[PDB]
């Protein structure tokens, strides 16, 4: 799904996706009837005339390579996995945009009596990126209440973006998504309307155009075969059950307040493999990293 | 004044109507000293918007519904890009100016009372286009009639087609399904499949092109029992006999090019065609269930020398075959009849025990290990 | 080495420049035994700079784009070209393609000598070189390799020193001035193709949808804006831009077997002039150049010439099509019931407006306001009478292209119109800026002697009490204008001289109460004072046709 959910391309340079112009090329040579200028070949003038936004450009800016996801190393903070959009306007207006991921696979922490599999963190980052690829990112002011900061003396409430709640998985998302919707916002209706509009645009205009290559047409066909309600219901609680991976579940986006982490170094011919942690999550032999003394403690 | 009866009528005046004051909208070309100039255009979604001129009795919806029922469905026909092109060769040591305008099909809905039309609403459908040329010298004055048109005129077909708006051969086939290829080149009556008409002037050339910028094609289905011979069911049996894979889409282009002689003007008519597949169900010498599938094909071209009008009624709904006579009968495996297989070539003697299958006539698939009479 | 003066000069050497060592960098085609090979290019959108210390790249770009065709922002227009060649009966033919370029030099001349020169190369059409070869044959190296930049086209050196009476009525007008307009100094040049003997070559101009740019030059952007001019063009001719972007043109030339042929192609424009003729003088003008379908020229195989001044050249036939359009400022009131024999329309703002109406039968009518004041102007919708129609009622066709018939634009004078109206047509009547005396427009069928004054306004000046003179707008040639007057003196049963000042037949009628009696015909009113004695107190009708309009106004002198 990540590999087929290309951001929606823009139409031709004049707007629209329906059909390009026509070019008459290759007039036949004259004969006894002569004037075979009209007996020639017909060509779609702009072929694949749609303009894509998911592309990386070479240093010389004369070559382009399609790209939906690029995974980088961490930014300033060594242990902080992040997902960033390419265009902010296109991540919220339904166009969709490519995502860049900051992921650190060499460190992990221990919760209770098990270690956190980095596969689940990468999966969470990919699920979050699926929002940007579909252009259904909510506004930054759609925070829902997450925790009453009882440690404080003034009544203040921590807030959490709805994407974090939806993709983090656990009991917190199931206390918000209820059988009737106690919490509702115009974001869901607007996103559904935009998604349906783009699906209709594809089905009526792109699907049927004979001057667009299958590389974009077929990928857009599979992109819209998934209902928008499926992406909202896609959380870590599904992959944790489908992978048998144990992870923190309650207030998992605020664990910095609860306990202080202690990170472990993971090398990856030995400590982690295609089958996951060697000798299981619980019994894998790991060594505490030397960066535990470099943690910044700002209370 | 008309000789019809009191009531409402839908009338088609044909193709080749050019609107007033709309001659040099698209522009023109200048050629000189034997140079050949080719103009072309494509009718997609903006030069294909019809023009409605309604009356209180005949609103826009009333006009759109009635003409599309009797004549070509222009709503579904203008969605497919269609190209056209003209070519003119300038004479030796002379200059030629040639400009292109749009041609239209003119439909009307009229009301007749006491042999006199007392009301008329007019719809214009952009059909193909037209090219007008002249040989001029620098400084020469040309009559304004060449440049300007002060009234709508017909140039290709003078016609008036009206319809009142009413408010045993021995077939030695064994029993089983058959898919008969009845032939290619079927067109609907009343010019419902006309791509359009082009008037090529003397010494010029014209061409109508299906550029296939869109895959969309419209097959036709006429069944006698939708319970058994559904559209999907008929399509599956078409993929079984002749292995037809693409039904609603196509990717094959077709051009129709006509070079008019140097003496007389010619007009050319391009139609969309169909191939007729008959899915029958033979039982004891008589057909008990028949379905007809018209698969879109690669068009038909009619060339006619350009010619008082006569009010003629429209022919009944039906098809006319313009292609050659064809009859290819291919039997197909009747579904809902399980196929058993023997996974070994029969060498010289084999026995097959029928499994349980509890009547239900079935098929055994097999092959032999050596050619011979068994 | 130069006949110029001291200073910096910008020179164009034309297209057809072939760069060195770049011959077979695009590839080649091998064809055999009667097969026809067609090779070409089609681009939707990179020049080559060679500067000097004084002439930096920005300097060169600015100076070249100031005079000659732009290339930084004008690269949007796509181009295409094609070359076709047929192999001999039993031999192979190899043909290869390269790009030709436009060379733009910028030089500094001191003491009539070129002491400095910077060169810019702008991409242009292509060039195909072919040879018929047998296997094993050795081909001269000069066919494949070019060791020095050369021009294989028409050499040129274009340098620049770097340092009548309109008898119209008041209202808007749209004039189609023709086709084939091209900008000066080859600013609209698609390019030139050289075709060798026995070959044929084609230049194709693809047009991307909604990628056509017209040229607008307005006299006053306050009123005659680009959107306003486009709307008025749509009102006049139904001109829309989006229908020019779906077209395409293509020029094909087959060079003879003896000599090579050079074919040159330009883009073109159609000129539309939106004018605001008022009181005989054009108070506003706008020029709109709509992209047309190209221009072709055929030529054949170094005088330093100066560039021409900026402007347009018409390569198409002479054209002047004038269409009057409805002023959008004025409102339109419609009379739904068709006029049959009489009517009295009651005007409901003291502002000019257009009354749209139709007649129930053909006939000569007589339209006038209350006490013949104000004076009305009657137009005719062009093309109306074939679309939607209901018997006995008015069905508006939304036609705003009006053709003037008769009337005066001087509300001070009082007059009435006598115009023949066709049953299957729609007509407009313009009421000028009036007062609040509640005037009304009266329509009356005229089956009497008034049919003589067909299509002619009739003035009713009756101040004759004593040579009096009256000035109006002179009608166009073959038109008519009439005057109603009363001879001073009580009727009892006076030599009057009737003539004109500047403009050239005339007819006189006697009103016998409307039972006009014809008296005198075919009078040359050019000053001719041939006088006539008429009975005092008798109303007289004087009809004058226009045969030689030497002035916008017309003056009638009565003695």
């Amino acid at each position: 799904l990540i590999s087929t959910a290309i951001p929606f391309p823009y139409g031709y340079i004049g707007g629209g996706y329906y059909a390009p112009n026509m070019i008459t090329f290759g007039s036949a040579p004259k004969s006894n009837k002569k004037l075979n200028s009209l007996i020639s070949s017909t060509i779609p003038f702009p072929y694949a005339g749609y303009r894509e936004t998911n592309y990386l450009s070479s240093e010389d800016n004369k070559s382009f390579y399609a790209s939906n996801i690029v995974i980088f190393g961490p930014g300033a903070n060594i242990v902080e996995n992040n997902t960033v959009f390419y265009k902010k306007e296109d991540a919220e207006n339904g166009m969709g945009t490519m995502t860049e991921i900051w992921f650190q696979p060499f460190l992990t922490y221990k919760y209770d009596e098990f270690y956190i599999d980095p596969a689940i963190e990468l999966i969470k980052c990919l699920i979050k990126s699926l929002y940007f690829l579909y252009g259904i990112k909510p506004s930054d002011d759609l925070v829902i209440p997450y925790r009453l900061r009882s440690e404080l003396e003034n009544i203040e409430y921590s807030q959490l973006n709805i994407v974090d709640l939806l993709v983090s998985g656990g009991i917190d998302p199931k206390f918000i998504n209820t059988d009737p919707y106690w919490f509702t916002d115009n974001y869901f209706s607007n996103a559904k309307k935009v998604f349906e509009d783009h699906r209709n645009i594809y089905e009526t205009q792109i699907e049927g155009n004979n001057a667009i290559g299958n590389d974009i047409k077929l990928r857009l066909k599979q992109k819209f075969r998934i209902n928008i309600n499926d992406i909202w219901e896609l959380n870590l609680n599904y992959f944790s059950k489908e992978f048998s991976i144990m992870m923190p579940d309650r207030f998992n986006n605020a664990l910095k307040h609860f306990y202080r982490k202690q990170y472990y170094k993971i090398d990856y011919p030995e400590n982690y493999s295609i089958n996951g942690f060697v000798n299981g999550q619980i019994n894998v032999q790991l060594s505490l990293s030397d960066r535990n003394q470099d943690i910044i403690n700002k209370p | 004044t008309i000789d019809l009866a009191d009531g409402n009528y839908v009338v088609s005046r044909g193709d080749g109507w050019i609107l007033s004051r709309q001659n040099q909208i698209l522009g023109g070309s200048v050629i000189s000293n034997g140079s050949t100039g080719i103009v072309g255009d494509l009718r997609v979604n903006d030069n294909a918007i019809p023009y409605y001129y309604p009356t209180p009795s005949f609103n826009e919806e009333y006009i759109k519904n009635n003409i599309q029922t009797v004549f070509a469905n222009f709503t579904e026909a203008n969605q497919i890009p269609i190209g056209f092109e003209f070519s003119k060769t300038a004479p030796s040591n002379k200059n030629l100016y040639m400009y292109l305008q749009y041609t239209y099909i003119r439909y009307e809905i009229i009301k007749v009372l006491q042999h006199e039309i007392i009301e008329r609403a007019v719809l214009y459908v952009p059909s193909l286009g037209y090219v007008k040329s002249i040989e001029f010298n620098p400084g020469e004055k040309i009559n304004k009639d060449f440049y300007f048109l002060t009234n709508d005129k017909c140039i290709l077909n003078e016609q008036f087609l009206y319809k009142k708006i009413l408010e045993q051969r021995v077939l030695p086939y064994s029993n089983g399904l058959y898919v008969i290829n009845k032939g290619d080149g079927y067109i609907r009556t009343n010019d419902k499949d006309l791509i359009g008409t082009l008037l090529i002037e003397a010494g010029s050339s014209g061409s109508i092109i299906q550029p296939r910028l869109r895959n969309t094609t419209r097959p036709l289905f006429t069944t006698s029992n939708d319970a058994k011979f559904s559209q999907q069911y008929t399509e599956e049996r078409l993929k079984d006999a002749f292995n037809v894979q693409l039904f609603n889409t196509s990717t094959s282009l077709f051009k129709f090019v006509e070079e008019a002689p140097s003496n007389k003007n010619i007009c050319i008519k391009a139609y969309n065609t169909y191939e007729k597949y008959e899915l029958i169900d033979y039982q004891n010498g008589s057909i008990v269930n028949k379905a007809e599938y018209y698969l879109p094909s690669l068009g038909y071209c009619e060339v006619t020398n350009a010619p008082e009008v006569v009010k003629t009624q429209v022919a009944e709904d039906g098809f006319i075959q313009n292609g050659p006579e064809e009859e290819i009968v291919v039997g197909v495996i009747d579904p809902s009849e399980n196929i058993q297989e023997i996974n070994t070539a029969i060498s010289d003697n084999y026995t097959y025990n029928i499994p349980g299958v509890n009547n239900n006539p079935f098929y055994i698939l097999f092959t032999v290990n050596t050619t011979g009479i068994y | 080495t130069i006949d110029l003066a001291d200073g910096n000069y910008v020179v164009s050497r034309g297209d057809g420049w072939i760069l060195s060592r770049q011959n077979q960098i695009l590839g080649g085609s091998v064809i055999s035994n009667g097969s026809t090979g067609i090779v070409g290019d089609l681009r939707v959108n990179i020049p080559y700079y060679y500067p000097t210390p004084s002439f930096n790249e920005e300097y060169i770009k600015n100076n070249i784009q100031t005079v000659f065709a732009n290339f930084t922002e004008a690269n949007q227009i796509p181009i295409g070209f094609e070359f076709s060649k047929t192999a001999p009966s039993n031999k192979n033919l190899y043909m290869y393609l390269q790009y030709t370029y436009i060379r733009y030099e910028i030089i500094k001349v001191l003491q009539h000598e070129i002491i400095e020169r910077a060169v810019l190369y702008v991409p242009s059409l292509g060039y195909v070189k072919s040879i018929e070869f047998n296997p094993g044959e050795k081909i001269n190296k000069d066919f494949y390799f070019l060791t020095n930049d050369k021009c294989i086209l028409n050499e040129q050196f274009l340098y620049k020193k770097i340092l009548r009476v309109l008898p119209y009525s008041n209202g808007l007008y749209v004039i189609n001035k023709g086709d084939g307009y091209i900008r000066t100094n080859d600013k609209d040049l698609i390019g030139t193709l050289l075709i060798e003997a026995g070959s044929s070559g084609s230049i194709i101009q693809p047009r991307l949808r909604n990628t056509t740019r017209p040229l607008f030059t307005t006299s006053n952007d306050a009123k005659f804006s680009q959107q306003y001019t486009e709307e008025r063009l749509k009102d006049a001719f139904n001109v829309q831009l989006f229908n020019t972007s779906t077209s395409l043109f293509k020029f094909v030339e087959e060079a003879p077997s003896n000599k090579n042929i050079c074919i040159k192609a330009y883009n073109t424009y159609e000129k539309y002039e939106l004018i605001d003729y008022q009181n005989g003088s054009i108070v506003n003008k706008a020029e709109y150049y709509l992209p047309s379908l190209g221009y072709c020229e055929v030529t054949n195989a170094v005088v330093k010439t100066q560039v021409a001044e900026d402007g347009f050249i018409q390569n198409g036939p002479e054209e002047e099509i004038v269409v009057g359009v409805i002023d959008p400022s004025e409102n339109i009131q419609e009379i739904n019931t068709a006029i049959s024999d009489n009517y009295t329309y009651n005007i409901p703002n003291n502002n000019p407006f257009y009354i749209l109406f139709t007649v129930n039968t053909t006939g000569i009518y007589k339209i006038n306001a209350q006490n013949n004041l104000p004076s009305l102007k009657i137009y005719e919708a062009i093309g109306s009478g074939n679309r939607n129609f209901q018997s006995g009622n008015l069905c508006d066709d939304d036609i705003k292209a009006i053709n003037y018939i008769t009337g005066f634009d001087s509300p001070n004078a009082k007059s009435y119109l006598v115009v023949l109206l066709n049953k299957d047509k729609n007509y407009y009547i313009r009421v000028p800026q009036t007062s609040n005396i509640e005037n009304q427009i009266k329509f009356k069928r005229e089956e009497g002697d008034l049919r003589n004054l067909m299509n002619s306004s009739v003035n009713i000046i009756d101040n004759l009490n004593s040579a009096h003179y009256y000035t109006r707008q002179s009608p166009d040639v073959h038109d008519y204008i009439s005057y109603e007057f009363t001879i001073p003196g009580n009727f009892n049963n006076s030599n009057i001289r009737l003539y004109t000042s500047y403009n050239q037949i005339g007819t006189l009628f006697r009103v016998t109460e409307y039972n006009l009696i014809n008296i005198q015909q075919n009078l040359n009113l050019l000053n001719s004072t041939k006088s006539i004695r008429l009975l005092n107190g008798a109303i007289y009708i004087l009809k004058v046709e226009v045969t030689e309009l030497n002035n916008y106004n017309i003056k009638l002198h009565i003695d």
